[PDB]
């Protein structure tokens, strides 16, 4: 499933006050139960990267965020191997759990989709 | 443990000594187990039954 | 933080009064594992090798 | 450079077992693969030594195995290792597969790795069936009869395939002799498939419990995982030993201690335990053709997972709904097995049909629906607009 | 040698990860560490934690299936007893 | 399925050979053989058991030789080609009562007494089953049971209708060692003997298991320790991040 598609559905829910008040609280609880924040990770650090879109995206990420992602990932592996969680004061707070890679991913998917469209454009005379 | 440093002195045990100890272990261990086993089953063994027989 | 200030390892480090404490234990464990393995391997090899010796039913005294 | 790297043969050993970069965080669930290689070795070695005393003729097969049990020095150890080892081979394979299922190991870029694994699984099941027939007990004869008949469901040529497989009018001498020859062959084809499996594994390396990249922190296979593998190798041997020496027939069927009889099928006939879930699936379809098709599909559906898993993250570690349904799947599988061991009676027949549905629904419906929902939940729980 | 296809894993020195900077690691020889005996008092209450979060995901589906199994079994037992031979003829064929 | 069709579940008797450290009781094996010879052997073969296996287990080398010689076996034809018999030797297998299947069915109302060499392993329940069957014949079948002619009732046999009638009765055998030959005593003995027939490696197998399990257990505990040591540097490793300036 593409991020463009997840965004389409997600935004439709976020805009409608009917669904927005019904779903978000559920989603918030789902995220806390997931537990990735206790390992010092942000959701975007969890996205499977072995594909061209994600490689393009990670390539375009500014230096500072790149070094940061690297530390979080390494710190998560070490904690996981010790079978512990980080001290609560080190957990990622909801304010920090921002979709920092999302804009780069969406941009790359759009660029990719356009190429696919243009490579297959029909012509009418 | 200083007991180790008397025989091997901070160095690991070498293959030759390991192999040598293995041959020793095999014999000792087998007798120890067979003894316990036969004793635990005293009365049920054929050795015991043959003693109660005379022909 | 300064890289020259090494983090705390006190909870892991042994109060060094007996320098070769961990070494003697590790080497005894490694040595004992090597001993029991060699005896096990020998027994396993002999088990398989002996299965090829004359079977109980073919040792007929003619 | 070091000799282990320069030599043509040793470099293979070095790249696969010594310097191979492993993700620092893999847990004991990643020890199953080595255990499978060990199982393959135990089956091959014990089988070759027994082959030395085995006669495949239908008149001598059963007695030749009794001869191995009674007259061959340590013969009972070889046979019990082989028989119990086959069972242990399946227990470990299910765990290896379940691990893959849970951690998204079947996902890109490891699809090829997963597909080769499915082939190995099919071959292993076929190999065990061929071996089981070699004993020529009651379960051997009827197992050979029922399973070769699976092919009669093929329209037009089905009965011809069966007579060809049998080498005659029914399961007879030609059948058992060819099944022994084939039982000896397949393990070597499995060995070749394992190499292809390791080749695909090598190009991308192992995955890890977090489901993310392992490229930022690797540690050499040698020392760390060699000794970590040793821990489970001994635990595996200890347990196998408890069965081989203390309870050698608990995982088998008493009817296989009765020579095969072409005129009588025991009322107590039950398939080998590792085949029960599949057996139950087939039994749940009251149609011959559809029964065998659905059963085979239960294995092939494993190939669909890379496409039906819609998630954007690999693995179930941080997925509440997926973890829950994964365990629904596992216990549903155990139920299928318990149903297979039961009589074709009222409550059981319906339960088996529902469990069969749940089995297929997991791959085709639950995973794609749930993974899509989880994708969206992850998004709206953090985007503020 | 022959050209090799691009993968997502390299080897020591070119693993394929992003460029690392700013991270400093520290470690101490296993030889200098307290011999295996400290995994208690400090590492005991901490343990068992990685199953307190997981047991529900295992237990609930297990419970559902054990109950379902018990129920069907007890029903089968009833059907084949004297008391249930009437119901048996009804639900059977 | 109905209880009658399933058969009565055999209870768990306290066999002296039950338990990881327990060998067979060889005196019971010795007695069991007598019960087999004097009662069972009239209808049941024991094809997989060779005379020599008795030596050192339940009888002496001399006793077995005498027993084997009481039977005649086909020998190699003479100088002229005509067939000839020969007394039994230790290499021979205990002979059966019938020459072929057809002769066995004729002597048992058309039923076929199975060979007992593996009977203990070829039935769910093992010793408990065999014993219970032999001592479980009621004087009269439960009310309502229409038992076919030539059949017998036994609750432990699936379907309740068995072609073998009760054959064990008090004092029908005179035990060489003076033991009171009650039916339950004789049943206990043949069953023990039959378990040995099916599992002759029993005593030795458990002895080897004891050594195997001790070595493997130690190796297991030892590997855990070695692994923890080899991993201590990685497990206690610590990281620090200092964000690089632009
Ligand atoms: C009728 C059927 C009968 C059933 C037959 C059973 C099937 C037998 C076939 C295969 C058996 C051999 C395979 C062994 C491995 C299988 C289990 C496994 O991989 O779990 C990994 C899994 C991953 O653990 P981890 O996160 O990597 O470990 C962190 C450790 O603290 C990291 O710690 P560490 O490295 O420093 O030390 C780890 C640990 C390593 O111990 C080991 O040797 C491996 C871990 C196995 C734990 C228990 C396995 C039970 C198997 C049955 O050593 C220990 O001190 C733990 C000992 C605990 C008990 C072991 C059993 C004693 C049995 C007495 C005989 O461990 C578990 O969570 C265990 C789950 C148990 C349920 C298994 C369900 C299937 C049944
Ligand atoms: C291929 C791999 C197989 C691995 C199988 C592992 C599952 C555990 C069961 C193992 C059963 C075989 C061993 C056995 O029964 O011996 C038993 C002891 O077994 C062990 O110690 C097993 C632990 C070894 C594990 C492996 C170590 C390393 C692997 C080596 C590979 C190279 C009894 O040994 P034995 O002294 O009586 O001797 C024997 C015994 O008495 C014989 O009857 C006698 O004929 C002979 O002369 C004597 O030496
Ligand atoms: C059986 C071994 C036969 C070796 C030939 C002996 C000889 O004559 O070997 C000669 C070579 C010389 O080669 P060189 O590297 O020194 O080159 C010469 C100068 N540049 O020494 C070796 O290869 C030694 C390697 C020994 C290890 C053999 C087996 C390794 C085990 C794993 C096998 C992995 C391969 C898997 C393939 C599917
Ligand atoms: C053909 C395919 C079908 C498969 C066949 C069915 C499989 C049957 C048994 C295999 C068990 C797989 C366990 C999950 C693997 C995994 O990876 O478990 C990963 C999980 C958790 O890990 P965690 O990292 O999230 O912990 C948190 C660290 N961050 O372990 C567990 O919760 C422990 C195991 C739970 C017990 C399961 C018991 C099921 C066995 C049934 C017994 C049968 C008896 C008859
Ligand atoms: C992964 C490979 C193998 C598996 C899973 C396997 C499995 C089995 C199984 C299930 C049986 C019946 C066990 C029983 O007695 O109840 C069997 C029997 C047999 N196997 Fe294998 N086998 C394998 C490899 C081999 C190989 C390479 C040989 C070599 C000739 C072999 C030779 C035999 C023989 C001789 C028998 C009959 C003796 C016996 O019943 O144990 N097997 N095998
Ligand atoms: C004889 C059978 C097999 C052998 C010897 C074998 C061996 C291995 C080995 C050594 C590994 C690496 C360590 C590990 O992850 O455990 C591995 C990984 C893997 N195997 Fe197998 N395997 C076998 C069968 C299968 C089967 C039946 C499947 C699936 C149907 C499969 C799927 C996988 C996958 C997907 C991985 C990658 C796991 C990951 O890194 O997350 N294998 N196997
Ligand atoms: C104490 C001595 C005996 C022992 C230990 C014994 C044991 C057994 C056992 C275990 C069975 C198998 C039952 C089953 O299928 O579960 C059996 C069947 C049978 N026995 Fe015996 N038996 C004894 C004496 C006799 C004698 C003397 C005769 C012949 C008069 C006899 C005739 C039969 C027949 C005809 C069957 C077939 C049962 C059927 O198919 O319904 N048995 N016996
Ligand atoms: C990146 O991930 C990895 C990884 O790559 C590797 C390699 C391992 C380590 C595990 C393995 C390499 C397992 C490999 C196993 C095999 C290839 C087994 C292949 C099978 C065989 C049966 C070999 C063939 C054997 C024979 C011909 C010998 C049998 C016959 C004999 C001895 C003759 C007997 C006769 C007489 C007369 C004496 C991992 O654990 C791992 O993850 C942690
Ligand atoms: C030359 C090689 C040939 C011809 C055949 C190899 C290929 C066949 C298989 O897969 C590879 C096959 C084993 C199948 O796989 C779908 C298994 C799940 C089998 C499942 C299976 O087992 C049974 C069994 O074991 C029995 O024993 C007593 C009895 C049985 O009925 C009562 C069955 C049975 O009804 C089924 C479906
Ligand atoms: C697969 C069949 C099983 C076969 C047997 C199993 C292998 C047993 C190996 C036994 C001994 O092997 C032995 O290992 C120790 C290390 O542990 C080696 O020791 C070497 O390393 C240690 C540790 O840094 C040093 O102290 C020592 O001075 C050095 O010589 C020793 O020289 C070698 O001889």
């Amino acid at each position: 499933q593409s991020f463009t598609s997840i965004a389409r559905i997600g935004d439709y829910i976020l805009k409608s006050p009917v669904l927005s008040k019904l779903c978000v609280p559920v989603a918030n609880q789902f995220i806390n139960l997931a537990g990735y924040k206790k390992l010092g990770l942000k959701f975007d650090d969890l996205i499977a990267e072995e594909n061209p879109i994600m490689q393009t995206a990670l390539r375009r990420l500014p230096e500072d965020e790149s070094y940061a992602r690297a530390y979080r990932i390494i710190r998560a592996h070490q904690t996981e191997l010790t079978h512990h969680l980080l001290p609560r004061n080190e957990w990622i707070k909801a304010q920090e759990d921002v979709p920092y890679l999302l804009p780069y991913i969406l941009e790359a998917e759009a660029a990719a989709k356009e190429k696919d469209e243009l490579d297959n454009i029909e012509v009418s005379k | 443990s200083s007991l180790y440093k008397t025989f091997f002195k901070r160095n690991a045990v070498f293959v030759g000594t390991i192999f040598a100890g293995a041959f020793v272990f095999q014999t000792v261990f087998d007798t120890a187990i067979t003894s316990w086993y036969e004793n635990h089953n005293k009365g049920k063994l054929w050795k015991d039954v043959k003693a109660r027989i005379a022909a | 933080k300064s890289t020259y200030r090494t983090p705390n390892f006190d909870d892991v480090l042994k109060e060094n009064n007996d320098a070769d404490k961990g070494r003697s234990y590790a080497y005894f464990m490694v040595g004992a594992m090597g001993l029991l393995s060699s005896a096990g391997a020998k027994s396993t090899v002999e088990t398989f090798i002996s299965s090829m010796t004359a079977t109980a039913d073919v040792l007929a005294m003619a | 450079m070091a000799f282990r790297k320069s030599n043509v043969y040793l470099s293979l050993v070095n790249s696969y077992i010594i310097d191979s970069p492993q993700p620092s965080s893999i847990n004991y669930w990643w020890n199953m693969g080595s255990l499978l290689g060990l199982c393959l070795v135990i089956q091959i070695v014990t089988g070759i030594f027994m082959a030395m005393h085995y006669s495949s003729n239908i008149e001598l097969a059963f007695s030749s195995v009794e001869h191995i049990m009674r007259d061959v020095h340590n013969g009972y150890i070889l046979r019990y290792l082989h028989a119990n080892g086959a069972s242990f081979f399946f227990m470990v394979m299910f765990m290896h597969m379940a691990k893959g299922l849970y951690y998204g190991s079947y996902r890109s870029p490891r699809v090829t790795l997963w597909n080769v694994g499915v082939i190995i699984f099919t071959l292993t099941i076929a190999t065990a069936f061929l071996g089981y027939c070699c004993v020529y007990g009651q379960m051997s004869h009827w197992g050979a009869t029922v399973i070769t008949n699976l092919f009669s469901a093929i329209p037009f040529v089905g009965n011809d395939i069966v007579s060809w497989l049998w080498g005659g009018f029914s399961v007879s001498n030609p059948t058992i002799q060819r099944f022994f020859a084939l039982h000896y062959l397949v393990p070597f084809i499995i060995a070749a498939m394992v190499i292809m499996h390791l080749m695909a594994l090598h190009i991308h390396g192992s995955s890890n419990p977090l489901g993310i990249t392992g490229n930022l922190d690797r540690i050499p296979m040698h020392s760390y995982f060699i000794f970590k593998d040793l821990v489970t190798v001994f635990l595996f041997m200890l347990i196998l030993a408890l069965f081989v020496f203390y309870s050698p027939n608990t995982l088998g069927h008493p009817d296989n201690y009765i020579p095969g009889n072409p005129l009588v099928t025991p009322a107590s006939i039950v398939p080998e335990w590792y085949l029960l879930p599949f057996y139950a699936i087939l039994r749940s379809i009251p149609d011959k053709l559809l029964g065998v098709i659905t059963m085979f599909a239960a294995i092939l559906v494993l190939l669909v997972l890379p496409f039906t898993d819609r998630s954007v993250v690999r693995g179930n570690t941080f997925k509440v709904l997926s973890k829950f349904f994964f365990f629904i799947f596992v216990f549903n599988f155990v139920l299928l097995g318990q149903i297979g061991a039961c009589h074709v009676e009222v409550p059981y027949v319906l339960m088996g049909q529902i469990a069969t549905f749940i089995y297929f629904a997991y791959f085709l419906i639950i995973v794609p629906v749930i993974s899509t929902i989880e994708n969206v939940l992850f998004y709206i729980g953090r985007v503020n607009k | 040698g022959p050209p090799s296809g691009k993968t997502y894993m390299g080897w020591w020195g070119h693993m394929g990860g992003p460029k690392q900077k700013g991270i400093t690691s520290y470690a101490v020889s296993p030889y200098a560490q307290k011999p295996l005996q400290g995994i208690f008092h400090n590492a005991v209450f901490n343990s068992f934690r990685r199953f307190k979060s997981q047991f529900l995901y295992v237990l609930i589906p297990a419970g559902i299936y054990w109950y379902w199994w018990k129920n069907g079994n007890e029903y089968n037992e009833f059907l084949y007893s004297k008391a249930g031979r009437e119901e048996l003829e009804r639900v059977n064929v | 399925m109905t209880a009658a069709e399933h058969g009565l579940h055999a209870p768990a008797y306290a066999w002296s050979h039950n338990g990881p450290f327990e060998t067979f009781d060889h005196a019971s094996i010795r007695r069991g053989y007598q019960v087999y010879r004097e009662v069972c052997a009239a209808c049941h073969s024991l094809d997989r058991v060779a005379w020599r296996t008795l030596v050192g287990v339940s009888h002496t080398n001399e006793e077995v030789r005498n027993m084997a010689e009481e039977f005649e076996y086909d020998d190699e034809p003479d100088e002229q080609g005509n067939p000839k018999k020969r007394p039994g030797k230790l290499s021979d297998y205990i002979p059966g009562p019938y020459p072929n299947e057809q002769a066995a069915r004729a002597a048992n109302q058309g039923a076929l007494p199975p060979d007992l060499s593996l009977i203990v392993k070829a039935r769910h329940g093992g010793c408990d089953y065999i014993f219970s069957l032999l001592t479980g014949y009621p004087d009269e079948p439960p009310a309502g049971v229409a038992l076919p002619p030539g059949s017998n009732y036994n609750p432990y046999f699936p379907g309740g209708s068995i072609a073998m009638a009760r054959v064990l009765f008090d004092d029908m055998v005179e035990y060489e060692d003076g033991t009171p030959a009650t039916t339950s005593q004789m049943a206990k003995d043949v069953t023990t003997f039959l378990n040995w027939c099916a599992e002759p490696e029993h005593d030795e197998r458990k002895r080897l298991g004891l050594k195997t399990v001790i070595i493997l257990s130690s190796l297991y505990l030892l590997s855990i320790w070695v692994k923890k040591f080899k991993w201590a540097g990685i497990k206690t490793r610590k990281f620090v991040f200092n964000p690089p300036k632009p």
